[PDB]
């Protein structure tokens, strides 16, 4: 038991491409997507794990 | 520095046209422009061989840096651009610094041997010529091409015209 459940949800990402599609098929089992999000990429960067005021 | 070149030698000469370093005389005969084959020998072969080190201590193996990744691999992609950035950037301060300090050391290299060039004829003529500043001495006594030849190879003989040079000295 974690956060009260036994069951587990495996959560999966893809990126799909201009121009693409994506089909889901499923008889159960399903948490399906609502929201999704379209991202243009830029320079590369990374997460800084701080507790530190912003400015 | 040294002070020779930009110093109390002023400027250089366009006539003397066969080495680095060397001698303007005037006589009776007539004036010219004859290079210091010894020391003008001695900067040629230490800069040759300051440039060859230069060059040949780069040795590399084959090596191909272009690499080719899809897109669940942007760690890959991002670890892949860390190391040819670094190394360029590495690569790039020393190529820069390393010119920057060796011209620096050639420079000095050769007001270092003009220097060594006048105080050597200097020590040779001692008190049978006079300084008259600009690199340049005024002989007490009457030179002509062998004697002049006999300066500038380092074979002078002092005291073949000593007791002439005093007599016009003390005078």
């Amino acid at each position: 038991k974690v956060r009260d459940q036994e069951g587990r949800i495996n959560y999966y990402w893809t990126l799909l491409e201009p121009g693409d599609t994506i089909i889901f098929e499923a008889n159960g089992n399903l948490i399906a997507p609502r929201y999704a999000f379209a991202l243009s990429r830029g320079f590369g960067s990374g997460i800084i794990n701080s507790n530190a005021p912003m400015d | 520095l040294f002070g020779a070149i930009a110093g109390f030698i002023e400027g250089g000469w366009t006539g003397m046209v066969d080495g680095w370093y060397g001698y303007h005389h005037q006589n009776e005969q007539g004036s010219g422009y004859a290079a210091d084959q010894k020391s003008t020998q001695n900067a040629i072969n230490g800069i040759t061989n300051k440039v060859n080190s230069v060059i040949e201590k780069m040795n590399t193996q084959f090596t191909a840096v272009g690499k080719e990744f899809n897109k669940l691999e942007r760690r890959m992609e991002n670890l892949n651009k860390k190391v040819d950035d670094g190394f360029i950037d590495i690569w790039t301060y020393n190529a820069e610094l390393l010119v920057l300090l060796e011209n620096e050391r050639t420079l000095d290299f050769h007001d270092s041997n003009v220097k060594n060039l006048y105080e050597k004829v200097k020590s040779q003529l001692k008190n049978n010529a006079k300084e008259i500043g600009n690199g340049c001495f005024e002989f007490y006594h009457k030179c002509n091409d062998e004697c002049m030849e006999s300066v500038k190879n380092g074979t002078y003989d002092y005291p073949k015209y000593s007791e002439e040079s005093k007599l016009n000295r003390e005078k």
